[PDB]
RNA sequence: CACGGACCAAGGAGUCUAACGUCUAUGCGAGUGUUUGGGUGUAAAACCCAUACGCGUAAUGAAAGUGAACGUAGGUUGGGGCCUCGCAAGAGGUGCACAAUCGACCGAUCCUGAUGUCUUCGGAUGGAUUUGAGUAAGAGCAUAGCUGUUGGGACCCGAAAG
RNA sequence: GUCGAAUUUGGGUAUAGGGGCGAAAGACUAAUCGAACCAUCUAGUAGCUGGUUCCUGCCGAAGUUUCCCUCAGGAUAGCAGAAGCUCGUAUCAGUUUUAUGAGGUAAAGCGAAUGAUUAGAGGUUCCGGGGUCGAAAUGACCUUGACCUAUUCUCAAACUUUAAAUAUGUAAGAAGUCCUUGUUACUUAAUUGAACGUGGACAUUUGAAUGAAGAGCUUUUAGUGGGCCAUUUUUGGUAAGCAGAACUGGCGAUGCGGGAUGAACCGAACGUAGAGUUAAGGUGCCGGAAUACACGCUCAUCAGACACCACAAAAGGUGUUAG
RNA sequence: GUGAUUUCUGCCCAGUGCUCUGAAUGUCAAAGUGAAGAAAUUCAACCAAGCGCGGGUAAACGGCGGGAGUAACUAUGACU
RNA sequence: UUGACAUUGUGAAGAGACAUAGUUUC
RNA sequence: GAAGACAUUGUCAGGUGGGGAGUUUGGCUGGGGCGGCACAUCUGUUAAACGAUAACGCAGAUGUCCUAAGGGGGGCUCAUGGAGAACAGAAAUCUCCAGUAGAACAAAAGGGUAAAAGCCCCCUUGAUUUUGAUUUUCAGUGUGAAUACAAACCAUGAAAGUGUGGCCUAUCGAUCCUUUAGUCCCUCGGAAUUUGAGGCUAGAGGUGCCAGAAAAGUUACCACAGGGAUAACUGGCUUGUGGCAGUCAAGCGUUCAUAGCGACAUUGCUUUUUGAUUCUUCGAUGUCGGCUCUUCCUAUCAUACCGAAGCAGAAUUCGGUAA
RNA sequence: GGUUGCGGCCAUAUCUACCAGAAAGCACCGUUUCCCGUCCGAUCAACUGUAGUUAAGCUGGUAAGAGCCUGACCGAGUAGUGUAGUGGGUGACCAUACGCGAAACUCAGGUGCUGCAAUCU
C-alpha cells in the first residue's frame, strides 16, 4: 500500500494567509551572545555614567 | 539513502575562482569591523574555520559583536510563515563590508549640502529620487542624415 | 491520549467505583435526627448536662502546641488535688483519664 | 590506538590545581554488590511465581566500547576521566610508530 | 455494473459525574470559601454561626538550609490620558497599562574568605558567558456558563476470544 | 454392501468439557465439536465498519512539517473559528523602481583543463617489435607501432574557462545626519580607542514608485494530516488513463455560460429581482443568431468539417494548385 | 511399531534420544564447615543428583558420498 | 528426582576434637 | 508375622519436566513473500544557477583508523619527463634541467592546500579544566557534529601567534538500573559514633527497527474486524514482447534487384500472446475444458469472376472484387 | 627619474629569445678564529668590506612572439529565456506577440599601476 512521499505543493498557500511577518525590530536588541569581556566592562561603564548624571542634579 | 550533511551540495560554491587560490590577500585582514555595520556573506573555501553554513553565502546582515578572530552577524530567516533571528559567528575572511549603504551614506552627505545650498540662498529645492520620466520632444534634423531605407531579406543557405 | 497544554491529572477511576458512591442526601434528616436524639437524651438525664467537665491540656507538635485545646479527662493526680477521688468524680460528671 | 602511560595534564584537585604528571590506566566497571538499592528492589521483585519480572536485552549491536582513562596526579593522589573515541585494538603499553624502516625478513 | 434503504407509525445516538485549561458574568478582595458540624425553622427549603481546614498572600535547593529596596522600589526608548503655553498648528511637563533593553534584590552553583574561635568551628564582604515555575507598592478566593482535557459502559450499535 | 456373527437390538448401569469416548474421521459427546450447553464477570476491548435527529446568518479548511512497533492511528507545527485587547496616519505589502550583493542552471566551449572521439600531415628514438645488408655496431636503409608538433570531424547528469533569463539577500533616514566632550575595571605607547551617554544644529520633496475597508498583539480550541488534475520544468519506464519530484493555477469543497456528453479545459465564481451590454462559444435546420459579404483551394466507388479530444506513419501519385 | 502366508530383513552408535556392574578431582544448590569482620556481610573449602567424560543400543528417531583415470575401432569400464 | 532440616529413640564396635581421661559428631 | 528409626510424611534447595499453562513470533515494499535497505547517516549527481525538494533513481561511501595520522616550530618541494654516471638490465643508487600541482594529505567523493595543509626533522599532550551562547538537521525539542567568545592551566616558537583532537563535508545513543570519578558536601526523620545505604556533579556499561519493546513456528481443521487504500479473474490505458503489414533495394533467383523472395536499416498496424499498470468489483459480477446454440469480424482455407508468373499442357504460386 | 628596505592591488606584473644599463644601491664575491649547521662552510652561521666583477641576479628595451588585460552596432538583437493565444503541425517540433538577453568568433588598443621611508649624477 504505498502513498505520496513529499511535496510543497499548497505550503506558500498557506505561509500566505497570515502572511510571512517581517522580521519585527527594536531599538535596543539584547546583547545575548555579546564578548563577555566586554559586557563586564560596559557594565562598569554605565554605572559611571549614571552616577555621573544623578551627581549632575544634585 | 539521502546524503544532507553540513556542506553538502556546495560544490562549486565553496569553490575558489579561476587563477585565485592560494594565501588570501592581506587587506582582507587589514578591514576593520564596528557592532552596527552591514556586511555580506560568502564562504572563502580554503578557509574552514569560521564558515558560514550554505544558506548564509549570499546573505546580508548586520554585525553584533566584534571577537578576536572574528565577527557575529545578525541575518533574519524565514521559516514556516515567520523570520527567526540568527546569529553567525563569521571568521573576517567570509564578510565583506556591504556597499549597500554607500549610495545612501553618500546620497545623505550629498543631500544636506544641496538643502544648505538651498535654505542659504532662498530655498527651491526638490531632493527625492524621481523614475526614469518618459522623453520630452525633439526635432531630430535629415541634413547629413538622410533615411535610408531597409526591406526584409530572401531565404538563403550559407553551409 | 496526550494532547494540548494542559495539567497531567490522576483521577482515580479506573475501579468499578460507581458501586461505592455515597450521595449524603440524608443530611437534613440526619441533623433533624441528630437533634431528636439530644432532646431526648436531655430529658432522660433528668437536670443533667449533656456532657462532661472536660480538662485543659496543651495540644502535642509543633504546629498546634502554641494552642490550648480540651483534653480527654482529669488525671489521678489533678482530681486528688481538687479534693475528690476519681470513682466520685466520675458520678459527678467530670471526666477522668487514668492515661 | 596505543596511548602512552603517563600524561602531564590539567589536574583539579584544591592543592594541585595546575598541570601535573598523571599515571595512566584503564577503567574497569567494578563489582556489584547486593544491596544496591536496584538489586534490592529487583531481588524482591523477582521472588514469588509470575516468572522474569523485567526486560532482558539481546539486540546487541555494537563490537566495540568507548575506552576509558584512568589518570591518577602523582602529587595530589586525585583522579581523573577521560574517554576515548570508539576503537577496537587499544593499548597503553609502548611500541612507538618508528621513523622509516624496512620490512622484516 | 460500489454498500444500506419494499412501505408506515412509534422508539432511536456527545450524556452525567470526579478533577481540570482558556474565556466570560457575579460577589467579596490580601484575602476568600455560611451548608463536616452547630443554631433555628412556616422542616430536605429559607435564615444564623464558633473553631478549624483549603486555596492565595514566597521563593529556591536532592537536601541540611537560607530567604526578596544602593536608588523617589532604579536607568534608557516608545507610550494613551492628563497638565502648561499658544487663536490655531504646534511646543514643553508628567507619564499608569503594555512593550523592548540595561541594572539591583532572594534561593541554587562556583569563587572570594574580614572581625572572631571550645583550631575547626564561623562565613562578614566583594564577585562570576552559570542557574530558578522568584522580588522589584500584592490578585486572589468562591459560585455559575459555553468550549476543550483525562478517568468512567463515556455519542449509539458490533468480534474471533478470556 | 453385508446377512450366524469383531451380528442386530430394548431396558438398566458407568464415564462429563482441556474432560469423556474413539477398530482413529479431529470423529462423537441431545440439529451444537480443532474444546458442549447454561448463567454470570459483560454495556469485555476495537487504530476497524455502519449510523448520528430543527432553521437561517457570518467566517472557512487539510491531505503538508517533525517524532512515534510509525505506514487505515496518534502527538507536533501549519491551515480555521472564536474571544477580544492595545493603538491609529499609523505602521503595512505574494508589486515596481533605484543602488549594492549571491548563484553555476539554459546557452556555450573542446585548434582551453579533465574525460571521450573521426581523419590525415610533418617530426623524434643508442631505446617496442618485425625485415634487407651484415662478423657486429651506441650501424645504414625500409617497416609498423607508439610518443611529439601544428591541423582536423564529433561529444558530457555525475567536464569546463566564460555565462544568462526566471527566481533570490540587503538598503532607500528622526531608531537619521553633523558639532561639543562625560563614563569604564575593556582596550591603547598614549584620555588612545571601543561601547553607552550629556549639551547643541537641521522638519515633512524627511529623502523613490504604487497601494493600504488600518496596524500591532494575546489566548484558546475544531476539522485535517489517503489527495487528485492542467500548462511549464522534470526522474524512472518501450509505453501507460503508469510511478515519482518542482513552481503556479485548479478539482476535491462549486453551482452558472461554452466544449453535444464529461470532477479538473475555455469563460466566468453565485443574496432576491428589473433593464441593458458582453465573455468563451456560436448564427442552413434541429436552435436563440447573416442559406452575410470577400479572394482562393478541394471532388474522395470508405472526402472533410475546429483547441484539451477521443490518433495515424515512412513511402508514393503524369489528380489539381501555386512556386 | 509392523501388519495373513511364503521369502528376506544388509552396512551405520558420529548426531538426537534411550540406557549402564563404568569412571572422577572439570562443573556444581539450600543446610552444614572454615576464615576475616564490631556485627550486617564478604571470601573460601568441602559437596547430592544432574551435566561433562567413558561404555551399550537401529524391528529407537533416523542415515546409507564426491572427483579423476584405465581393455589392440568405437563404446563400456571388471581394475586403479 | 536429588540433598538438608523436622518426625527420631536405644546399644555396641570404629573413626572424628579441648590438643593419649569422654561431653560431642559422623 | 514382616519392616524399622531406615521407609513414609511435612518444609525449603538443585536437577528434570510441550504432560500442561500463559505469551510472543519487526517495518518499508509497484499485492504479499524471497531479496535488498531507499529504517541512523556521508560525497557527487538527479535538483530546474539562493534555500528546500521524491522514487526499491544514478556512481560510491559509514558502525572504523591514528600518541601521531593530535599540537607548535624550522627546513624543504611534489607527479612526470629529459639529458647524463662501473657491474646495472624496462625497474637499484648518484647528478643536473624542466615541472600550477599533472602528487601527497587513513578512508568514499567533492572542496581545499606550494617558503603549505604535502616530505624531512626538533620540542610536546590544547585529544586538558569550568560552565554558558551560536550554526546544521528543527518543533526553531533532543541527539550527533561543528563555530566564535569568557574564566583557567599548559604546549610550542626569537616572536607575532597558533593549539578546546585528526584540513573541511559522515564515523553514532534517552528514562530506570549498575559501575566509576568528584566534594569530604547533604540525608538516614528520638540523640549520637562507626560500618552500610541513600542524594548531588560528571563519565562508562545500549538500545544499528539507530527518539531507544524482553520474544519461535504451523494451520488445507481454522476464526474475527476490515480492505476493492491490496493480489488472483472480466473489463480500461499501454504495446516492450507475441502476431500481422509496409518503405529503401545490397543480395537470392543459370543470366536478370522487385516472376517469387529479400540483408543492413527503417515506418507502422493488431489487441485470441505475454508482460507493465492497479481504475472498477473483496456486505461476492461462481475457474479450465467440453456439450448445445446464435450472431458477428476478416488478416479468405474451400466455393463464383478475375489480373501475374521463371503460366507449354496438367499441377502450383502471387495478386484483386469477395465473409 | 634610478635604487633599496617594508609594502597594497596580485600576469598590462607571467613565459620564450635577444640586446642595453651611467651614478648610487643591491648582487655576485674573499675568509673560517668566534656563535651556529652541514655527508659537503653549496645552503645555513659568523668575520672582512678588505682582495675581485657587471658574467649572472636586478632593471629596462626589442618581437606582424605564446599568455594575460581592455574595448567595439565584430559576431548577435543570434543562442537561451520570463509572459500570451481554442496559434501551426500526426508528431518531432516550429512561427508569432510584450519583454530580458549570452558565450565563442572577428577586429582594434595595451603589457604593471602605486603607498611609506632612506639614498643617488
Ligand atoms: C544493556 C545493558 C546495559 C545498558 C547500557 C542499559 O542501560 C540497559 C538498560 O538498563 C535497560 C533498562 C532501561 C529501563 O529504563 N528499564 C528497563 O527495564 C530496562 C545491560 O547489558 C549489559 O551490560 C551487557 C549485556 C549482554 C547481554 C546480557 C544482559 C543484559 C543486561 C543489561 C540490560
Ligand atoms: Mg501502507
Ligand atoms: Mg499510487
Ligand atoms: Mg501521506
Ligand atoms: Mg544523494
Ligand atoms: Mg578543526
Ligand atoms: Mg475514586
Ligand atoms: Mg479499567
Ligand atoms: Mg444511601
Ligand atoms: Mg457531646
Ligand atoms: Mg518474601
Ligand atoms: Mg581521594
Ligand atoms: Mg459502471
Ligand atoms: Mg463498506
Ligand atoms: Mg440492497
Ligand atoms: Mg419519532
Ligand atoms: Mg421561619
Ligand atoms: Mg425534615
Ligand atoms: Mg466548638
Ligand atoms: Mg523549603
Ligand atoms: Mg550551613
Ligand atoms: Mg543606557
Ligand atoms: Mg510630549
Ligand atoms: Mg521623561
Ligand atoms: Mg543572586
Ligand atoms: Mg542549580
Ligand atoms: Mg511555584
Ligand atoms: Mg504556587
Ligand atoms: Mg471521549
Ligand atoms: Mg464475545
Ligand atoms: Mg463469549
Ligand atoms: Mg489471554
Ligand atoms: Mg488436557
Ligand atoms: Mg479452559
Ligand atoms: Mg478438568
Ligand atoms: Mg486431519
Ligand atoms: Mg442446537
Ligand atoms: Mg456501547
Ligand atoms: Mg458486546
Ligand atoms: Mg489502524
Ligand atoms: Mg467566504
Ligand atoms: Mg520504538
Ligand atoms: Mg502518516
Ligand atoms: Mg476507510
Ligand atoms: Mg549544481
Ligand atoms: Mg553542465
Ligand atoms: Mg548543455
Ligand atoms: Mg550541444
Ligand atoms: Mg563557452
Ligand atoms: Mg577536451
Ligand atoms: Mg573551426
Ligand atoms: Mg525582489
Ligand atoms: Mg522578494
Ligand atoms: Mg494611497
Ligand atoms: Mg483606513
Ligand atoms: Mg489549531
Ligand atoms: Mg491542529
Ligand atoms: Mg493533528
Ligand atoms: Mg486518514
Ligand atoms: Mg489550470
Ligand atoms: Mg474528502
Ligand atoms: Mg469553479
Ligand atoms: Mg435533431
Ligand atoms: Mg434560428
Ligand atoms: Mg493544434
Ligand atoms: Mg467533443
Ligand atoms: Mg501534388
Ligand atoms: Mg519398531
Ligand atoms: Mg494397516
Ligand atoms: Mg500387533
Ligand atoms: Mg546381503
Ligand atoms: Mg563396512
Ligand atoms: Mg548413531
Ligand atoms: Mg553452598
Ligand atoms: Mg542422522
Ligand atoms: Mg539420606
Ligand atoms: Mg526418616
Ligand atoms: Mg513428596
Ligand atoms: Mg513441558
Ligand atoms: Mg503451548
Ligand atoms: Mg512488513
Ligand atoms: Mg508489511
Ligand atoms: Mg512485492
Ligand atoms: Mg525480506
Ligand atoms: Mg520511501
Ligand atoms: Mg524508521
Ligand atoms: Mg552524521
Ligand atoms: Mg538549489
Ligand atoms: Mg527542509
Ligand atoms: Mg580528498
Ligand atoms: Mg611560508
Ligand atoms: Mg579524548
Ligand atoms: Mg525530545
Ligand atoms: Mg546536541
Ligand atoms: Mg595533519
Ligand atoms: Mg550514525
Ligand atoms: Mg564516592
Ligand atoms: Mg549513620
Ligand atoms: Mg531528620
Ligand atoms: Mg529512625
Ligand atoms: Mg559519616
Ligand atoms: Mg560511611
Ligand atoms: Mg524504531
Ligand atoms: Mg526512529
Ligand atoms: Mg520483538
Ligand atoms: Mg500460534
Ligand atoms: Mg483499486
Ligand atoms: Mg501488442
Ligand atoms: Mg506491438
Ligand atoms: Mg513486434
Ligand atoms: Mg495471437
Ligand atoms: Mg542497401
Ligand atoms: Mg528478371
Ligand atoms: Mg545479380
Ligand atoms: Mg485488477
Ligand atoms: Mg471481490
Ligand atoms: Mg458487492
Ligand atoms: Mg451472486
Ligand atoms: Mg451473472
Ligand atoms: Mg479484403
Ligand atoms: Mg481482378
Ligand atoms: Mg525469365
Ligand atoms: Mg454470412
Ligand atoms: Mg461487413
Ligand atoms: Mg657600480
Ligand atoms: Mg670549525
Ligand atoms: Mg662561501
Ligand atoms: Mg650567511
Ligand atoms: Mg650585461
Ligand atoms: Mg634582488
Ligand atoms: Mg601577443
Ligand atoms: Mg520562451
Ligand atoms: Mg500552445
Amino acid at each position: 500500500a504505498k502513498s505520496k512521499n513529499h511535496t510543497a505543493h499548497n505550503q506558500t498557500r498557506k505561509a500566505h494567509r497570515n502572511g510571512i511577518k517581517k522580521p519585527k525590530t527594536y531599538k535596543y536588541p539584547s546583547l545575548k551572545g555579546v564578548d563577555p569581556k566586554f559586557r563586564r566592562n560596559h557594565k562598569h561603564a554605565l554605572h559611571g555614567t549614571a552616577k555621573a548624571l544623578a551627581a549632575a542634579k544634585k | 539513502g539521502k546524503s544532507h550533511g553540513y556542506r553538502s551540495r556546495t560544490r562549486y560554491m565553496f569553490q575558489r575562482d579561476f587563477r585565485k587560490h592560494g594565501a588570501v590577500h592581506l587587506s582582507t585582514y587589514l578591514k576593520v569591523y564596528k557592532v552596527g555595520d552591514i556586511v555580506d556573506i560568502k564562504a572563502n573555501g580554503s578557509i574552514q574555520k569560521g564558515m558560514p553554513h550554505k544558506f548564509y553565502q549570499g546573505k546580508t546582515g548586520v554585525v553584533y559583536n566584534v571577537t578576536k578572530s572574528s565577527v557575529g552577524v545578525i541575518i533574519n530567516k524565514m521559516v514556516g510563515n515567520r523570520y527567526l533571528e540568527k546569529r553567525l559567528n563569521l571568521r573576517v575572511e567570509h564578510i565583506k563590508h556591504s556597499k549597500c549603504r554607500q549610495e545612501f551614506l553618500e546620497r545623505v552627505k550629498a543631500n544636506a549640502a544641496k538643502r544648505a545650498e538651498a535654505k542659504a540662498q532662498g530655498v527651491a529645492v526638490q531632493l527625492k529620487r524621481q523614475p526614469a520620466q518618459p522623453r520630452e520632444s525633439r526635432i531630430v534634423s535629415t541634413e547629413g542624415n538622410v533615411p535610408q531605407t531597409l526591406a526584409p531579406v530572401p531565404y538563403e543557405t550559407f553551409i | 491520549a496526550i494532547s494540548k497544554n494542559l495539567p497531567i491529572l490522576k483521577n482515580h477511576f479506573r475501579k468499578h467505583w460507581q458501586e461505592r458512591v455515597k450521595v449524603h442526601f440524608d443530611q437534613a434528616g440526619k441533623k433533624v435526627s441528630r437533634r431528636n436524639a439530644r432532646a431526648t437524651r436531655a430529658a432522660k438525664i433528668a437536670p443533667r448536662p449533656l456532657d462532661l467537665l472536660r480538662p485543659v491540656v496543651r495540644a502535642p507538635t509543633v504546629k498546634y502546641n502554641r494552642k490550648v485545646r480540651a483534653g480527654r479527662g482529669f488525671t489521678l493526680a489533678e482530681v486528688k488535688a481538687a479534693g475528690l477521688t476519681a470513682a466520685y468524680a466520675r458520678t459527678i460528671g467530670i471526666a477522668v483519664d487514668h492515661r | 590506538v596505543n596511548v602512552p602511560k603517563t600524561r602531564k595534564t590539567y589536574c583539579k584537585g584544591k592543592t594541585c590545581r595546575k598541570h601535573t604528571q598523571h599515571k595512566v590506566t584503564q577503567y574497569k566497571a567494578g563489582k556489584a554488590s547486593l544491596f544496591a538499592q536496584g538489586k534490592r528492589r529487583y531481588d524482591r521483585k523477582q521472588s514469588g511465581f509470575g516468572g522474569q519480572t523485567k526486560p532482558v536485552f539481546h539486540k546487541k549491536a555494537k563490537t566495540t566500547k568507548k575506552v576509558v582513562l584512568r589518570l591518577e596526579c602523582v602529587k595530589c593522589k586525585t583522579r581523573a576521566q577521560l574517554t576515548l573515541k570508539r576503537c577496537k585494538h587499544f593499548e597503553l603499553g609502548g611500541e612507538k610508530k618508528q621513523k622509516g624502516q624496512a620490512l622484516q625478513f
